[PDB]
């Protein structure tokens, strides 16, 4: 078996969600942040937000909505988790003591059920009667809201239409009513429902079924006085409340997709629109009041306001700042004036709240032989895309090197004092023919410049028509000095050339350190690449010089440097290169039973493959030979994200369904048959995708630096900016460590009253596994944040086994050290 | 695809056997016993009929390729039927097959099994496996003297007693190279055809076409009497030979 | 020639890796030098010799060198190690049995997240499968162990049945001893989990049935640890095993033992709400508790949802090859 510990260095810093209530108390402004398994409360104040809390929870936070029931003071709040753990919460302080209460618990998974493809949907009645959800493909599930419901026990009604696209409850209706976009062989519909708690099923809805633009893709319900629902689409925004029927089409929002929606004026009378290349619009409902009284909605009117950072939630906080919530890139506070200035914009930004955003690679290196290393990360995406370089010293410094592309891969080349960063910058085909970038970037901004001249592909004879206005990739190789971070030089690779792996290193008895790329030629016709390049540079005197290129016939997803010799993967085959005294790239050696050798990792002469569906597999070179050998496989089938050696006999990989697993060698050999099986001893949820595992500490290590039982240090990246570290353990300090886990989890309070072991289990749509193999650092080191009652109750009965070692009692001062002695590593 | 496993007459004349100074009448012989000793001791162990006969065509075609003189056939009949139990799901242990071979063998026969009986049989099975090619399934003429039996319609005992007499005409075909000269449906019919004969039997009458006089035509198409004569004067042999006669 | 069994080389076969263990000795991949054909290879070892050749192979062998259709996987001959010569005793070499190589298999495309099949996928996969298993019903072979690993899939969208180890030959007339425990507990019948001693063809319509519930869920229907659980899941959807719908569950040995916490009410067309009408009757017909009114393979061939399947008109399965590797 194995033992390994799993800490979080840094916290989810990618909003995921927000709202805005009176959640804290009846008559305070709250605005709720949600990153993954993070809730951030905030109180509006005129100058920004003020911080009152923050509480993790054992899920990912999908659903977050805020209600108001008859009867109670201020709002409650609905969270639902990922693994369909549902909870009703409230705040309650007595003076300096805050805390959250758990009113209503359950998990509402369905035996038999088919995710849907649009996500998790929650909803919240506007007179709080019920909560809606849309889990899985023709299936509605309500929890009504009674007083009673404590376990939020809830029933299905059947949904005839199979695929939804949107829902929302509607205002100004007799009855609870959802609007929804489905979308059947005929295209896309709006239709309505009313929903009956008695009958527990649904009755004809109040307004006729109109057929919606193509890609119809947001709901908005509006309150009354307008009532009825506003769609938004690529191109359209379109008005349906029962007889009435609007559309407004104005060509500025064709440009890029709209992805998000808050309302402003209470009465529906302003909305904020938010689209992928950072645009803010607002949505103006034209007011017309008749005769008897009545207001109708005279026409809708679309007016751009500035450019905030690409938002994945929007929302208004009334002081006129609006919180613009990232994932992509850095969260923000905006101001919206209601004079423009002299550019013509009318948002202004006021904060700017640091999201590592998508971690796309990353490389640790000591920059100013401090020891203490540092992480240089690939973060962001689009015009949000950006380097960071992060240090300890008690918190956490990070510079941001803005790049406005892509990052994709990052290596440090010492020799040149340069970094080496593959990126990609979106343009957009053209009225000459060409492409034309929407934006200036790192690639564009570089201060020397080349582009591939490469005839290996010229050949063609293949066609690949354009449309005008059709996105591009384009892709380069920056070189960026490691203490300015200026962009020296860009070079720009073939046209429909995506560069998938980055390394520098010397090779063979060649003295020269090179910067070596794999690319893939990508067409969209081609479900798999069949063609690629393994291009050879050298970066002297400010300069990138095109040394040797290797055509090969398949994608170079990853590439290493192997004793002198270029290990690479093209598609399915695996191959090791030696570089000729001629500086070309020969041919020793390939291993071909991969579907598709996604990751590549390698220690000594033994080779870490990792599969889009076979897990991992252990090969080894063998010199005598000059050819790879299977040592061991995963059998058991996984995705892979991401793939690290910890030691000669121990694998750590990475699922796509944020799940983390250790395979090791049997080492049980009395038949060939048990040493090729590489079982899998360590199951964990991370709880977040793992994009790179990188090995090395940003601790301060010194000449007699504090030591720890812990061996070894892996650090990784994820999607939503958390970075965390996995190291080994012997097994008298994990029976320790686990065994104090299990008298933790009696002890702690989860909010949500969702179990711990649950919520660490292995789990995918087909699985679910007792977590194994693995501690919890998160909550090892919350013993130190716990009552003083709570840690003596956590050592009552601590007895230390298996000999050479302590006295087996164990004290709450103690273990108070021994967890501190922890904290160290991060 | 599949292999051929029927030669003609003329050409049991160039067995390794043969080749090596077996004369024909000691090959026939040593077919017969070890036939003889395959179905006794599966009858022994309570064996099901079609798990003798296997082990008994594994048995003779095994010395189309093998001389008597090179493997002894007691323990090639051994192995046979070990392998014909689990061909057939009427599997036994190769210990009891041993036991109930020792106890109806003498001191010089299961002298061929040497110090070692166990071994010397599963040993074996490697040969029996790429001797029969790995061609496992075989029929018999059982399935088939039923299947036309069946079709026929007349007087219950009259018929009866023909599948019985026909019954032991295959029982005792085993002990002959008929299995390796024709169809297990041939023979199904040649013994249909001499019971038949011996009781006064016609048995065009009990058939769909009761003035087609070759019965046998609707169920084995393309057999001249020449090959029912060939299988029936055969099978009558072994009875003059021996001191036993036709059941009637 | 072609049919002389047992004596080619394991030499003409490269061995790229190996992508399975096999119940009986593990399998890998290899290529024919002499061909270029892609050949998967399962070891079987007699050096053991507690009882010589694995009746396991004996059955694969026995059954598949009979059995010829495109839903039933091929073994193409049979080879062995560099043998001892000379020494007939001595020899204590291996032999492998070759089949056709199959990329995936239906488990791991599962487990993969995105391998999304719509109602025409589901059609052309169904199809195949009850296609063979006819096939095998008609000349009255029960391939006992059913499940996700044991279907092969293809790139060209071809189905085939793949491990009969556990396969035996059924007659109708005369009933004899079979093994209790024949399939995979989350596939298995409830005649079995009721101790059927006495097998028919519907334990295998009943896994080809959970199998078409899984296709639509990506998920298994009935995951249990234990016999006992099984049956209460079964039963929680298709209703407790009663005499009203299954007059001969009394005769079963474990019926009065082994009782579900309640007698529970058909819910599958209600659990199932979301798969089309055409298929539902057929989930409904495969996953009935009584096996005598359970449908056979050909009546699911004579249903609506896979009467006019065209195999010509094959529709590959989601091939996310790219899209998947850079997210
Ligand atoms: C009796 C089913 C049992 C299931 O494990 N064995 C088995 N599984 C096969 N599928 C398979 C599994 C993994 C890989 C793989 C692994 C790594 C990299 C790339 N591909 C490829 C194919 C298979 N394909 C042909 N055969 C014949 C022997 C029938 C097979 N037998």
């Amino acid at each position: 078996m194995s033992y390994n510990y799993v800490v979080t260095a840094q916290k989810p810093t990618a909003v995921n969600g927000c709202v805005t209530g009176h959640f804290t108390s009846a008559e305070d402004l709250n605005l709720l942040i949600a990153k993954n398994t993070r809730l951030e409360i905030y109180v509006v104040t005129a100058e920004g937000l003020r911080p009152v809390k923050e509480v993790g929870m054992y899920g990912k936070i999908a659903v977050m909505e805020l209600f108001r029931p008859k009867g109670e003071s201020k709002d409650l709040l609905f969270i639902l988790t990922a693994k369909y753990n549902a909870c009703i919460l409230e705040y309650k302080q007595s003076g300096e003591s805050i805390d959250i209460i758990t009113r209503a618990h359950g998990n509402v998974q369905d035996r038999i059920g088919r995710p849907s493809e649009t996500g998790i949907i929650g909803i919240i009645d506007p007179e709080c009667r019920m909560i809606g959800l849309r889990l899985y493909d023709g299936l509605f599930k309500v929890i009504p809201l009674d007083r009673d419901n404590k376990e939020l026990k809830a029933f299905n009604i059947r949904l005839e239409e199979l695929h939804v696209i949107d829902v929302k409850f509607l205002y100004g209706c007799q009855a609870p009513t959802i609007c929804f976009v489905y979308q059947d062989p005929q295209g896309r519909h709006v239709k309505t429902y009313e929903v009956s708690l008695r009958e527990k099923e649904f009755n004809k809805g109040p307004w006729k079924q109109e057929n919606v633009e193509a890609e119809a893709s947001m709901v908005i319900a509006v309150p009354e006085p307008f009532g009825g629902a506003i769609i938004i689409g690529q191109e359209s925004i379109t008005y349906h409340n029962g007889d009435k029927y609007l559309a407004i089409a104005p060509p500025i929002i064709k440009q890029s997709t709209i992805v998000c929606h808050n309302r402003v004026d209470p009465n529906g009378s302003r909305y904020l629109l938010g689209d992928m290349e950072g645009r803010l619009f607002m949505l103006l409902l034209e007011k017309e009041e008749q005769m008897d009284g009545t207001v109708t909605l005279k026409d809708l009117r679309v007016e751009l306001l500035g450019e905030t950072s690409i938002a994945e939630c929007l929302t208004y906080l009334d002081n006129g700042v609006v919180f613009v919530g990232s994932r992509l890139g850095d969260s923000q506070l905006v101001k919206l004036n209601v004079d423009s200035n002299e550019q013509g914009s009318y948002v202004v930004a006021m904060e700017t709240f640091t999201n590592l955003g998508p971690i796309v690679d990353m490389c640790v290196v000591d920059l100013e032989r401090q020891g203490q290393g540092q992480l240089v990360t690939c973060s962001g995406a689009f015009k949000e895309g950006s380097l960071r370089i992060i240090r300890n010293g008690q918190k956490l410094h990070i510079r941001t090197v803005p790049l406005y592309e892509s990052p994709r891969k990052i290596c440090y080349q010492e020799v040149s004092q340069c970094f080496g960063v593959l990126s990609s910058r979106i343009e957009v085909q053209d009225t000459s023919g060409g492409t034309t970038a929407l934006r200036p970037s790192a690639s564009t901004q570089a201060l020397s410049s080349s582009v591939s001249s490469s005839k290996l592909f010229s050949s063609s004879t293949a066609p690949h028509e354009t449309s005008f206005g059709e996105e591009v990739e384009v892709h380069n190789l920056l070189i960026i000095d490691q203490h300015t971070f200026e962009v020296l030089h860009a070079h720009q690779f073939l046209q429909n050339e995506y560069a998938l792996s980055l390394v520098s290193c010397k090779l063979g008895k060649d003295p020269n350190t090179y910067f070596i790329v794999g690319t893939a030629m990508v067409y969209p016709e081609e479900a798999e690449p069949k063609q690629g390049r393994i291009v050879v540079f050298q970066y002297s005197d400010g300069k990138l010089q095109t040394v040797a290129e290797k055509e090969v016939k398949g994608a170079v997803y990853s590439m290493v440097e192997f004793n002198g010799k270029l290990l690479a993967s093209i598609n399915s085959t695996v191959r090791l290169y030696e570089w000729t005294t001629e500086k070309e790239l020969r041919t020793e050696c390939n291993h071909y039973n991969n579907i598709m050798a996604l990751y590549l990792k390698t220690k000594g002469d033994f080779i870490l493959v990792g599969d889009l569906m076979r897990s991992v597999l252990l090969l080894a070179y063998k010199p005598m030979e000059g050819n790879f050998e299977e040592i061991a496989r995963d059998f058991n089938p996984n995705w892979m994200s991401a793939v690290e050696i910890l030691d000669d006999d121990n694998f750590l990989g990475a699922e796509n369904a944020f799940n983390l697993f250790v395979c090791q060698k049997d080492s049980a050999a009395t038949t060939d048959e048990e040493r090729q099986h590489l079982q899998e001893v360590g199951l964990f949820h991370l709880g977040e995708f793992v994009n790179v595992f990188c090995h090395g500490s940003l601790v301060m290590q010194n000449l007699g630096e504090t030591s720890t039982p812990t061996q070894g240090s892996v650090l990784f990246g994820t999607v939503n900016g958390m970075i965390g570290l996995v190291t080994s353990l012997s097994e008298s300090w994990y029976n320790l460590l686990l065994d104090m886990q299990n008298r933790l989890n009696k002890v702690i309070k989860s909010v949500g009253k969702i179990e711990h072991s649950f919520w660490r289990s292995f789990h995918t749509e087909r699985k679910t596994e007792p977590a194994t193999g693995f501690i919890d650092g998160d909550l090892i080191e919350s013993f130190l944040d716990i009552s003083r009652p709570k840690m003596q109750e956590v050592v009552a009965n601590l007895q230390y086994d298996d000999g050479s070692g302590m006295k087996r009692e164990a004290t709450a001062d103690d273990l108070i050290k021994v967890v501190e002695e922890l904290t160290r590593i991060h | 695809t599949k292999p051929c496993w029927y030669w003609d007459k003329k050409d049991l004349a160039h067995t390794p056997s043969q080749l090596e100074g077996l004369d024909p009448a000691t090959e026939a012989r040593y077919r017969r016993e070890g036939a003889r000793f395959i179905f006794d001791v599966g009858t022994r162990l309570g064996l099901h009929y079609d798990t003798l006969a296997t082990g008994i065509i594994y048995f003779h075609r095994f010395y189309m390729f093998h001389s008597f003189k090179q493997f002894p056939r007691y323990v090639t009949g051994a192995c046979c039927l070990f392998l014909a139990g689990k061909v057939e799901e009427t599997p036994k242990k190769c210990k009891d097959i041993i036991k109930t071979a020792r106890s109806l063998l003498n001191d010089v026969q299961f002298g061929q099994f040497g110090d070692d009986p166990k071994e010397e049989v599963m040993v074996l099975e490697r040969i029996l496996l790429q001797t029969i090619k790995f061609d496992l399934q075989v029929e018999h003429p059982y399935q088939f003297l039923l299947k036309y039996a069946k079709q026929l319609k007349g007087d219950k005992n009259k018929i009866q007693k023909l599948v019985q007499m026909a019954w032991t005409f295959v029982n005792d075909s085993l002990c002959t190279t008929l299995s390796l000269q024709w169809e297990p449906e041939i023979i199904a019919v040649a013994v249909m055809y001499l019971a038949g004969r011996l009781c006064k039997f016609e048995i065009q009458e009990w058939t769909s076409k009761p003035m087609y006089r070759r019965w046998w035509e609707q169920f084995v198409q393309d057999v001249p009497v020449d090959v029912l004569e060939d299988i029936c004067h055969q099978i009558l042999d072994l009875y003059s030979q021996g001191k036993q006669q036709m059941p009637h | 020639t072609e049919s002389d069994w047992g004596k080619r080389c394991v030499d003409k076969f490269d061995i790229i890796g190996i992508i399975g263990e096999g119940t009986y000795g593990q399998v890998y991949k290899a290529k024919d030098k002499d061909t270029g054909e892609l050949v998967a290879l399962k070891k079987v070892r007699l050096d053991n010799e507690k009882e010589g050749f694995p009746i396991t192979a004996i059955r694969e062998i026995k059954i598949l060198r009979q059995l010829i259709h495109r839903s039933v996987v091929n073994m193409k001959e049979i080879v062995t190690d560099k043998q001892d010569a000379l020494d007939f005793k001595k020899d204590k070499g291996a032999f492998y049995l070759v089949f056709e190589y199959m990329d995936h298999d239906l488990m791991g495309l599962l487990e993969s997240g995105l391998v999304h099949f719509s109602e025409d996928h589901i059609k052309s996969f169904m199809k195949q499968l009850m296609e063979g298993l006819e096939y095998c019903h008609k000349k009255n072979f029960l391939h006992r162990d059913i499940k996700c690993s044991n279907i092969l899939l293809n790139n060209s969208g071809q189905i085939k049945l793949a491990d009969f180890g556990l396969a035996r030959l059924y007659n109708s007339e005369e009933s004899r001893p079979y093994t209790n425990k024949v399939i995979t507990l989350w596939y298995r019948p409830p005649e079995l989990l009721l101790g059927e001693e006495r097998y028919t063809p519907a334990i295998d319509v009943w896994s080809c049935g959970c199998i078409l519930g899984e296709l639509f869920t990506k998920k298994p229907i009935f995951q249990a640890n234990l016999e006992l659980a099984q049956l209460e899941l079964i039963s929680r959807l298709c209703g407790s095993p009663c005499p009203a719908v299954w007059p001969d569950v009394i005769r079963l040995p474990y019926f009065n033992t082994m009782k579900p916490k309640k007698q529970y009410r058909r819910r599958l067309r209600e659990e199932f709400s979301f798969i089309p009408s055409a298929a539902l009757d057929l989930l409904d017909h495969m996953l009935t508790l009584d096996p005598s009114k359970r449908c056979t393979a050909e009546q699911t061939l004579q249903s609506d949802f896979l009467k006019d399947v065209e195999l010509s008109k094959m529709a590959p399965p989601d091939l996310p090859h790219w899209q998947d590797c850079h997210e």
